[PDB]
This record gives structure tokens, C-alpha cells and sequence, in this order.
């Protein structure tokens, strides 16, 4: 069997090639700017 | 009511209680600092992002 | 725990049969699109 007539048809695909870039100041994050945060984080160093 | 807070469960919204004028709360100013050099090689001067 | 997949095996085993018998029956055209009926030898002329 031999194709006589024939078709074309458009198919689409979608993937993703980004993410959503984000940043996280630890200040505003694990203090709040209390004084008393800043002072315990200095005894875990450079961590953030 | 006398105090609103935002999607999540901080407070950013207060209404006086002498004058019961309702007021958002800003935070401060924070950020981050970047800095622009051409390079050591290259120059002396920075511009700061 | 452990949960048994969906995909069961003898539809693992089902899938997989339909794979040759497709192929020893219509061969390229089996994947190419509308399998087509075809001597083997054929087949293995078209590939070779
Ligand atoms: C870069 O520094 C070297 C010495 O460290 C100097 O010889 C060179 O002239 C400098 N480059 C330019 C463009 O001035």
C-alpha cells in the first residue's frame, strides 16, 4: 500500500526557557532590622 | 476594625486612633548595591548601581 | 510505602508487542505515520 493523497497539519510544543530571577535580602528576611537579630547573626558569620 | 494587614500577615495598614485617618505602612528603603569599575587596569572611578 | 505505577506490566508487556508486530508487518511505515502492509524483505530492501 502506497500513500495516494496526502495531508499537512501545524502541531505546536511549549517549554519553558527562563525562571522568575528573584533575590533575598536575609535583613529583611531572618531580622526584620531588629538590633538584637544582627547582633546573633554575626556568630554565624557570612553565611547569608 | 483598627488595623489591616496585607496577603500575608503583616501589619500595613493603620488607622489612627486619635483622628481615625487610615494609613499605609511603607517599608523604609532597602535594596542591594552593585558597583560599575572599567577595571583596575583601567581606571580609578566607580559608579554605583 | 510504595505505590504500584498506573502503566501496568502487561500493558508494559501489551505496548511493547504492538512494537514488533508493527514492525514486522508494515516496518518503516509502522512509525512513519499510517502503517502499511508490506512484505518484510521489502522492509529490509527499503532499509538496506
Ligand atoms: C595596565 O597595568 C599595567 C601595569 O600593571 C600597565 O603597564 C598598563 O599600561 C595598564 N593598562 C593601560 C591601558 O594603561
Amino acid at each position: 500500500a502506497i500513500p495516494t493523497n496526502f495531508s499537512i497539519s501545524i502541531t505546536t510544543e511549549v517549554m519553558p526557557v527562563s525562571m522568575a530571577k528573584t533575590s533575598v535580602d536575609c535583613n529583611m528576611y531572618i531580622c526584620g532590622d531588629s538590633t538584637e537579630c544582627a547582633n546573633l547573626l554575626l556568630q554565624y558569620g557570612s553565611f547569608c | 476594625q483598627q488595623f489591616g494587614r496585607d496577603v500575608s500577615d503583616f501589619t500595613d495598614s493603620v488607622r489612627d486612633p486619635k483622628t481615625s485617618e487610615i494609613l499605609d505602612i511603607s517599608p523604609c528603603a532597602f535594596g542591594g548595591v552593585s558597583v560599575i569599575t572599567p577595571g583596575t587596569n583601567a581606571s580609578s572611578e566607580v559608579a554605583v548601581l | 510505602t510504595v505505590l504500584p505505577p498506573l502503566l501496568t506490566d502487561d500493558m508494559i508487556a501489551a505496548y511493547t508487542a504492538a512494537l514488533v508486530s508493527g514492525t514486522a508487518t508494515a516496518g518503516w511505515t509502522f512509525g512513519a505515520g499510517a502503517a502499511l502492509q508490506i512484505p518484510f524483505a521489502m522492509q529490509m530492501a527499503y532499509r538496506f
